[PDB]
């Protein structure tokens, strides 16, 4: 089920320094987030919703932090970086609500 | 400002 109930978002990434951008799909699961390529539409990475420490949504890009400075933050271009934060900020309330 | 999550 590398794509069942998971909402994918077309976000663009900034390669090394290419003035260009690289499209990418981001799957948001109810308990995890995944990096899905827009080129192969395949899952490139998987993350736990309990790993995200914080985020910052702006009318241009979305940023998330796994709390692992070493890993570094992960930000990409998103015209709806807000919804991605509302959809995410929304799953975090549904997983913690059933944990009570 | 930033924003956090209840996940303590």
């Amino acid at each position: 089920l590398k794509t069942y109930g998971v909402s994918f978002f077309l976000v663009k990434e900034k390669m090394k320094g290419k003035n260009k951008l690289v499209p990418r799909l981001l799957g948001i699961t109810k308990e995890c987030v995944m990096r899905v390529d827009e080129k192969t539409k395949e899952v490139i990475q998987e993350w736990s919703l309990t790993n995200i420490k914080r985020w910052a949504a702006s009318p241009k890009s979305f940023t998330l932090d796994f709390g692992d400075y070493q890993d570094g933050y992960y930000s990409v271009q998103t015209t709806e970086g807000e919804q991605i934060a509302q959809l995410i900020a929304g799953y975090i309330d549904i997983i913690l609500k059933k944990k009570k | 400002s930033w924003v956090y999550s209840p996940l303590h």
